[PDB]
């Protein structure tokens, strides 16, 4: 299977101008593209991606278009090109994943054998981490379900290159408070409280609206599965787990044993040396 | 900019298995000689602190020769 | 001869593509066509940079097949937008970027398609992080070496093109190449979800779980980075306790003696990031 | 025939020689440190195919 993919910021930029591209039509258009990457190891690589024409209509909404010559010309010149880069999936703009998206996949299984997915979000409200990535697999059910083929999400994030960052890393210019130390990750640290709030709250939401609409919706396995898995592990107990404060105590320890004797020392050699050339130079100055 | 330690050592200290694969039974009947490279060479090598404790200055530098063969 | 302000814009995309087509085949120079939009006299607007294919294995060789450009046009129409080539690029990886006796080869021959159709060199090795470097030029004749060439309007572009900058070659190719400014124009939805990406792509999925592993840290590895931390805070400080008396021995504080420093900030400023993750667990850990 | 070969041999004309030289040991993933044959050593890259 796949560990994790490893999305770049070219190709998420690549579909910003791609929305750009189909913005003046405007009517009722999502953003759908193809991706290419490299399939290194379990970890998955993305280099580059591009476009492909699809639309999709009102009525009998399952009205939906791959070019497959679009993609055999332009996949011919992309690997004419560069024969180190060859498919490895697509992409679309992904408000959620409709119906539809599954067809996508189910065209084009023909030309990687494990067609992998992004999800992504041009309109960045989203204060969570964006490129969303699925993978289809078969889960098939107690229930007797023929086949279920059920997308399935591997974990993402954006990776690195040495020409991309000189790129990014100037195309900033903007914000810079980290001074990396015991502080480039405080920021992080209130993004940590919030951004379980958030996906909690969706949580309390969903809960209270399986039991209004879906019509009996619940998850009906698991629902009661990771339930139980949430109720089985908040560990409050109090027994030793008090007594893991004596090792904090610990971790204050050196701590403040190293703070209290040499950042003193320190800052006092730094008075010394100040006031050597103070005095020293006030006697020859005045 | 440093560079780390490097400069090839004609390669570098045979690194594996450049091994000449002789032991110690075979030579033969060389015991004064043996011994002696022993005690300056390997010795020195792992005891180190008893040439600093005992006062002998172990030395720097080990000279063979000899006849051909 | 005859000059305009000199202006060049951009797309954000296309110094990536620059930057990644001229990385991806350093040592020889790579061939890449430029795309975009002649708004008017002075500012030129690329949007869009597609890569040539290469040939034959040689240095600073360069073709622009015409069934390549039909059909890489033909699907920039089928594409949401077609627009005209704007000029072209390639590299100058090992160097201070000065276009070479075959890129004013194939300059001659492409200015009479187009006028201000502006060559343009990356260089993803003289860039580090604070440099694109974007690099633009521009052919002059030798026709017009009876009139004059010194119109220069908006003359701030001019005198700052003096200063990014440096040889003796580039002084002499002053003649043959005026260059033109770059600039960068960044849509706000694009910058804040680059920052949206850099700022919090960098913190990991759902946001808690890498701060939670600094918890899985600090009770099982920590202890060990604490030992060498102890060991390095007393071999360091016996020796370094001989500095003040030796500042006091030799001199007032004159030139540097020898090799060794005091160097305990930047274990200290770790032993910061083992009280800092060791706050991260009570708060992690309950609740 | 005469026009094929020649005008092969005309782009050929275009190649340029190179350095020859032995490869002292690597320094990282993108460094590499070399000795010309003739003279002075060098820090180096390769490419992206080697
Ligand atoms: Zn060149």
């Amino acid at each position: 299977a796949v560990q994790k993919v490893v999305v770049h910021p070219l190709v998420l930029l690549s579909v910003v101008d791609h929305f750009n591209r189909i913005g003046k039509v405007g009517n009722q258009k999502r953003v759908v593209g193809v991706l290419l990457g490299s399939w290194q190891k379990k970890v998955l690589d993305v280099s580059n991606s591009f476009a492909v024409p699809f639309d999709e209509d009102d009525k009998d909404d399952s009205v939906w278009f791959l070019d497959h010559d679009y993609l055999e010309n332009m996949y011919g010149m992309f690997k004419k090109v560069n024969a180190r880069e060859r498919i490895v999936g697509w992409y679309h703009t992904g408000p959620k994943l409709h119906k539809n998206d599954i067809a996508i996949n189910e065209l084009m299984k023909r030309y990687c054998p494990n067609s992998v997915l992004v999800i992504i979000d041009v309109k960045p409200k989203d204060l969570g981490l964006p490129t969303e990535a699925y993978i289809s697999v078969e889960e098939v059910h107690d229930d007797g379900t023929p086949t279920s083929k059920t997308f399935e999400h591997v974990t993402s994030e954006i990776g690195a290159e040495e020409a991309e960052e000189v790129g990014v890393e100037h195309l900033l210019r903007d914000i810079k408070d980290t001074t990396v130390g015991t502080l480039s990750q405080r920021i992080t640290n209130q993004v940590h409280g919030l951004k379980g709030l958030n996906s909690k709250l969706l949580d309390i939401r969903s809960y209270l609206e399986k039991v209004a609409t879906g019509k009996l919706p619940i998850n009906h396995q698991i629902i009661y599965q990771l339930q139980d898995v949430f109720n089985l592990l908040p560990d409050v107990s109090l027994q030793e787990f008090v007594k893991a404060f004596y090792l904090k105590t610990n971790d204050q320890m050196v701590v403040v044993y190293l703070a209290s004797l040499i950042r003193s020392v320190v800052a006092l050699h730094n008075l010394i040396n100040n006031k050597i050339a103070n005095r020293d130079a006030e006697k020859k100055e005045g | 900019d440093v560079l780390p330690p490097e400069a090839d050592s004609s390669i570098m200290m045979l690194t594996s298995d450049q091994k000449p694969d002789v032991m110690y039974a075979d030579i033969g009947g060389m015991d004064i000689q043996k011994q002696e490279v022993r005690e300056a060479v390997e010795l020195p090598l792992t005891h180190f602190e008893l040439y600093k404790q005992i006062g002998i200055d172990p030395p720097r530098g080990v000279l063979m020769y000899g006849p051909p063969g | 001869a005859v000059d305009t302000a000199e202006q060049v814009y951009i797309s954000s995309l296309a110094l990536l593509k620059m930057l990644k087509h001229g990385r991806a085949g350093v040592p020889m120079e790579v061939m890449g066509l430029m795309l975009g939009e002649f708004v008017d006299d002075y500012t030129v607007r690329v949007i869009d940079v597609f890569a040539m294919p290469q040939s034959g294995t040689g240095v600073s060789v360069e073709a622009v097949d015409p069934v390549f450009q039909a059909k890489m046009l033909d699907m920039l129409k089928q594409t949401g937008r077609p627009e005209m080539v704007v000029g072209w690029y390639h590299s100058h990886p090992g160097f201070g970027c000065w276009l070479s006796g075959v890129d004013i080869n194939t300059q001659q021959s492409f200015e009479a398609l187009s006028e201000r159709a502006v060559a343009v060199v990356v260089d993803p090795i003289q860039s580090v992080k604070g440099k694109v470097v974007i690099d633009a030029f521009r052919l002059i004749n030798a026709n017009m070496m009876v009139l004059g060439h010194e119109p220069r309007q908006t003359t701030s572009n001019l005198g700052h093109l003096n200063k990014p900058s440096i040889q003796a070659l580039i002084h002499g190719l002053n003649r043959h190449y005026y260059s033109i400014t770059i600039n960068y124009r960044k849509n706000e939805l694009e910058q804040k979800m680059l920052l949206n990406l850099h700022k919090k792509s960098w913190m990991e999925g759902l946001t808690l779980q890498d701060y939670s592993e600094h918890c899985k840290h600090n009770e099982s590895v920590v202890k060990e980075m604490l030992e060498l931390a102890k060991n390095y805070n007393k071999a360091v400080e016996e020796e370094d306790k001989m500095t003040p008396e030796q500042l006091a021995i030799k001199n007032v504080g004159k030139q540097d003696p020898k090799r060794h420093l005091e160097e305990h900030v930047d274990v200290l400023m770790t032993s910061n990031i083992v009280q800092c993750l060791a706050a991260m667990l009570d708060t992690v850990v309950f609740k | 025939k005469q026009y094929e070969k020649s005008e092969n041999d005309l782009k050929a004309l275009q190649s340029v020689g190179q350095i020859v030289g032995e490869v002292l040991k690597q320094l990282t993933e993108e460094k590499f440190i070399v000795k010309a044959t003739n003279g002075p050593r060098y820090v180096v890259g390769c490419r992206r195919q080697l």
